């Protein structure tokens, strides 16, 4: 199996960012509630706030001119096109610019999540180079769930972990 | 030996949906939100409760003055907005010009409720003929005239000076329309009006207009070289309009009461009625949409999404979708 | 065993200040900079050294022509900008129209220095009466007239043809105003002017105007059915204005010299003078501000911040403030 | 005590980004001058440059129209509102967009600073998972100040550090 | 002991090129792309195949009517765009006004091909003199007149009523110009036209114009107090223009056929011809550029880059360049 | 020699991001084709897409007004200046904003590349703190080129690497 470094998981569904735990009592995916929700309240707010800054925007209205008011008929036309062209630019660019600020927001949220556990584990585990960690100790379906919600007692598993590390340099 | 593991990873799916970036196009993504409305019912609908004035083959001039080919519109009262065709065929049947026409249509785009009333009944013309009529303003084969204005001509063989007034005792503004006939020659003039050097003068608190016929040789339009130029104003409450003439007067019989103003518009569309309802209407069709943008036509009326000229506006929500 | 340590960390404080983001609102922050000015002194002030023309209850027409209720303004010379009320009460006391009024007010918005001068003294009218006067242009109970224009009427029992000129020998442009009286009937005409078929003609290098009275029955305004329509132009240096008339002329006595042009404006405000100074003035109050934006009123004059319709513009400077 | 991973320090004041040193001769906070100033010359320049791109902007001017110039009175009005609405959008959005480019600029400046020392120390110290480092050797108030200004002689403390590391796997 | 190594690093060079950022200015970079065009050939060139109309020292009025000082332009047919100087000296040699002038120049900015034709040959005037002439419209010392319009005056000692028509049998629109003379006094009038109370009346399907001379005393321009006011319209195919007059008529001899419409313009430039080609032209010079922007002059014609007022637009491409 | 932490390399030319390999058979710079090209197709697309969103933009046209049309002459003028001023703002700001999104794009592409190898090597090498790695094993001009194109067999060199590591704590 493999983490974020080589693609995404069709297996996880309860969220956008999450873990997979392979241990002795069982496998399975599990989303990180905190960061995922954080990416829902954010993207949503982004949407509504795009709509609302567009809630005020120019409104074209038709005006008739006669045969001897060609100069103002043409002024009127350049004016209403002008604003139409300005707001079409502002929308297409706002969307493009914030699309990019969105994909990067996902690409950073993942890496921050990887770093969240890499900081929690340190030498009690070995990072496999594929977005996965191999525990130097046994991690019951209770140490796994400890890591996920950020509640990981390091010294508790510290000893067992250390000994299994120098066995590998025995 | 193999030990326990945890991984960090992200969502995928069977999502064909793409979005765009300044730096990268057609990015396959898990979730996208389209924010552009690209479809209309193609119909001219009611606007909320209220129904539009489809002038069909008449123009605002024709309707208001009463081109005989526009009798349908003789007693309209309340509308939501006006649809007028691009080039309507029935405007001024008797060839001529409408003074400050556009400024009137613009004024109509702020009105949605008329009440036609009678200010000078034909009965008043007890010393003039009120049966002036033309083949250009002809109804069923037989020559007729504008339904709302009267071609005053000579009775027996005199045209005594006219001096008539109407007082706006109502508490609404009043739209009044008159006109004047330009004869082709002095012979044709006296055959119709007897008198030779003529004028039409209208007076209010604000208006102070003097009109004089212009005899001149013009090209034939609808067979005629004569011309009728028309005029308008707004008579404020408790104000009096005053007509004086000694020939060529086209007197108003009816005047339109402005009962309700309100945001409206005059749309230009070839379409007919559609017998449907909406809260957002464009010249080419109505909109039922929650979207924040649309791209069908800029000239909308009602609570609508914002017009942009885009073919596509779609926002990324989910993540890049790795197949 | 516990060893020495170093940490990496960041600033906090007791900072209630928030800012906003596309993705997140009300973000508590350590330091913020507000860039929107939301307060004005509510007063109409001097603009730099110079003091404004508050027309009070007169209108530009009233002031310029000299409505008797506007004598205060008889000798203004230099201003910074003009304040005129929305609906001033004293414009044209004698009912009538001011020709190309708006184009004049617009011209005044490019002038800040007048010098009223005398081009045709009443003394010149050695064969006409210059005491035409009306109850509509009435001062202290007794009927009067516009201070700057003269109601020429018949002397003894003749109105001899008028043919008078003024040469602009000064090196500034000159604003001249004349007018014409529309009588109610031919009786009233000859009672005032003797002559029956009349004209007023003004001529310069550019101007070539012929005016003719319009007898017509109009509604009563201020008790009157008569009307006086006024007109203007700019007489360039070393050019001559030429009036010819045989009745109904309202002659200019005074003409305004355009000594200094400059960026100015005509503001619309109900407010009075405020006896204060500023470099930035809006119709509802002045601004003393270093801010780059403001939101009080779009119609400003002077070196000002940029108007936006925002309630709030505040920039983040410090860091998210973790309590 | 604790680093950036769990909040910010009311104790530091001389700057935005900095350290706390806990050793044998004494504790105390100390800002990193270089990165902090770098975040002053930057945010300031951001401000002035927002003002200056707004230094050129539409100016509404009043125009009078009569009773028979309703069409151009209405054109004038839609035009002056139009530009007012366009510039109100440009400002509210410039502020929102650069607010975000500001908080992230802080959030990256910290992490870059953490990485600045983590690269300087490596195995001569153990990263505690909370934005702090525990030295494997003794760091006088002179080795601390060595780390801060980026002048850290690694081999000099290399030996002492190594020996104290395998004592922990003795 | 020293072992094998790999590093991660990035590009540098000897690159002086800088770019800008919101937060940081003058950032030395390895590669930059400038997207602003800041140079023009300073010349007025052909536009694609086609050559411009440089009116030089004439104005559109002068050219069209035929001010004698503008004979060069007597037979122009096809252009790309029109260059007219700011203040050309030869417009209306005989002092006067051109009615709806601007609306005509605006109409010309949609035309690029004229064909002058002859609708009323001088030969037609078998009972009037066609040699009216003035010192203001003077050519080589000797007094002349506009080449395209004829000063009809009295023959022997009568001016019989004129009643002449022209039918637009061609399948293009037709631009026709007439005029009217304002004499200084009744003596001068009859010396030229015999008749005393005069009119000029023009009629088409649409037009219905009556003109009347205005005798009035005006200032002297080019020594003269007389005035000639000119007028225009478009005669649609198979329509007839009709002139009637009994004095003061300035008859058209020639009428301009509108063979090709098309996007054009009237530029204002002091420059002369440049004998060169381009696809993008500004009033101060042409552009040969692949750039997406330019900053020379906003008033361009042809396929051009977009005008911005920037002094500098340069994009970063490479990386910060560490020396 | 030194990596990205202390400047850029005039020596590399075949690309924007790359490596230098110092081993037993020879030195020399070598760009990472994948990431460099990725930064060409990107920056280029950025350019064209700036042009194309400006491909639709207001066009000023001259209009003449007479002596008694000063109000609309002035309206026309404020209108054409207004749009000129709006589009000059949109361009100068688009350039400034995307210049910044460009330099950061480079500054992240490098760090992602460093992390690409740091993940590939792990304990088979020692990160020197200057953007360089020192192999604990021998890396022929074939193990180097293995690391670069992301094809690095870790267990193959695992053993030799481990033994040379505890010699350093012998
Ligand atoms: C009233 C009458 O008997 N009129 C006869 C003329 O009509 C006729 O000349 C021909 O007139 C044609 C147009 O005739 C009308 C029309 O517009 O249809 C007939 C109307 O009844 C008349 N109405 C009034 C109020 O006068 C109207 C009017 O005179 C004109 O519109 C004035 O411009 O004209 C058409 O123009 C033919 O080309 C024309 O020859 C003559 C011929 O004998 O006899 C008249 O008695
Ligand atoms: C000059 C004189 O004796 N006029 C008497 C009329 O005034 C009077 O008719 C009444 O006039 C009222 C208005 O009177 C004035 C005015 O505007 O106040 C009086 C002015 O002196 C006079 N000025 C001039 C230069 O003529 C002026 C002028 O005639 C009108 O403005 C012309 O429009 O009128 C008011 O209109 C009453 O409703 C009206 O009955 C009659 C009645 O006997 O006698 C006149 O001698
Ligand atoms: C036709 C003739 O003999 N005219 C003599 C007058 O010209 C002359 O009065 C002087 O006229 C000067 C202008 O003379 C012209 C002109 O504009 O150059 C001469 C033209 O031939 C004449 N053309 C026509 C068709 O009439 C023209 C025209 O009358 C005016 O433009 C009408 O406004 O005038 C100049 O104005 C001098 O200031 C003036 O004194 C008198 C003097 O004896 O004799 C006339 O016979
Ligand atoms: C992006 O996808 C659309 C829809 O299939 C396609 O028409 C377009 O060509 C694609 N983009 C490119 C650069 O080909
Ligand atoms: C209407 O005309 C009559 C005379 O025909 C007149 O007595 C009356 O005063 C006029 N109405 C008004 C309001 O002037
Ligand atoms: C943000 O703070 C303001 C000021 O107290 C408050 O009115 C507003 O409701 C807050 N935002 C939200 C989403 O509640
Ligand atoms: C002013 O009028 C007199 C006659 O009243 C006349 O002699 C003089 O030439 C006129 N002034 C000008 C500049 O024409
Ligand atoms: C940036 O470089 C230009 C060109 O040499 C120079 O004029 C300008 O002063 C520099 N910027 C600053 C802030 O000095
Ligand atoms: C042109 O005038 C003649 C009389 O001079 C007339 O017979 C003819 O009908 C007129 N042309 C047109 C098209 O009316």
């Amino acid at each position: 199996i493999a983490g974020f470094i080589e693609g995404g998981w069709q297996g996880m569904v309860d969220g956008w960012y999450g873990y997979h735990h392979s241990n002795e009592q069982g496998s399975g995916y599990a989303a990180d509630k905190e960061s995922t929700q954080k990416a829902i309240d954010g993207i949503t707010n982004k949407i509504n706030s795009i709509i609302d800054k567009m809630n005020t925007q120019f409104e074209a209205v038709g005006r008739e001119f006669n045969n001897l008011e060609r100069r103002i008929e043409n002024l009127n036309k350049k004016m209403e096109d002008g604003f139409l062209d300005v707001w079409t630019y502002n929308a297409e660019l706002l969307v493009l610019m914030e699309n990019e600020r969105t994909l990067d927001f996902h690409d950073s949220n993942v890496k921050n999540l990887y770093e969240k556990v890499r900081l929690q584990l340190r030498d009690n585990a070995k990072e496999l180079g594929n977005g996965c960690f191999e525990f130097y100790h046994k991690c019951d379906n209770e140490c796994m769930e400890s890591v996920k919600n950020g509640t990981y007692d390091y010294p508790q598993y510290s000893e067992e972990a250390r000994l299994n590390r120098e066995e590998i340099s025995g | 030996d193999p030990g326990d593991q945890i991984c960090v990873g992200y969502h995928a799916n069977n999502s064909t949906e793409q979005v765009d970036t300044i730096m990268e196009k057609n990015i396959t993504v898990t979730h996208a939100q389209d924010i552009l409305e690209k479809t209309h019912n193609g119909k001219l609908c009611n606007l909320n409760g209220v129904k539009p004035l489809i002038l069909k083959d008449c123009s605002v001039a024709g309707w208001l003055l009463g081109n005989p080919m526009c009798d349908e519109f003789l007693n309209v009262s309340e509308w939501s907005y006006i649809v007028e065709k691009a080039s309507p065929a029935n405007g001024l049947c008797y060839p001529g010009d409408f003074n400050d026409y556009e400024e009137l249509k613009h004024l109509l785009s702020r009105i949605n409720h008329f009440e036609k009333i009678k200010i000078i009944p034909k009965s008043y013309w007890s010393n003039h003929e009120t049966s002036g009529v033309s083949s250009a303003c002809s109804y069923l084969e037989n020559p007729s005239f504008f339904r709302n204005v009267v071609w005053l001509t000579k009775k027996d063989n005199t045209y005594p000076p006219i001096k008539v007034n109407y007082t706006n005792a109502n508490q609404k503004d009043l739209l009044v329309l008159w006109g004047i006939h330009h004869p082709n020659n002095e012979a044709e003039q006296k055959m119709i009006y007897q008198n030779l050097n003529t004028y039409v003068s209208v007076g209010t608190s604000t208006l102070n207009q003097r009109l004089v016929p212009k005899i001149a040789t013009r090209s034939k339009v609808k067979g005629l070289s004569g011309r009728m130029d028309f005029f308008w104003t707004i008579l404020k409450p408790n104000d009096t309009i005053n007509f004086d003439s000694n020939g060529n007067f086209i007197a108003p019989e009816y005047a339109y009461k402005i009962v309700k103003k309100g945001d409206s518009a005059i749309m230009k569309s070839e379409l007919e009625y559609g017998n449907c309802n909406t809260k957002c209407q464009t010249p080419i069709g109505a909109i039922n949409s929650s979207m924040p943008f649309h791209n069908i036509h800029p000239l909308t009326i009602g609570e609508c999404p914002k017009y942009v000229k885009s073919n596509r506006l779609v926002l990324a929500t989910g993540l890049r979708n790795a197949p």
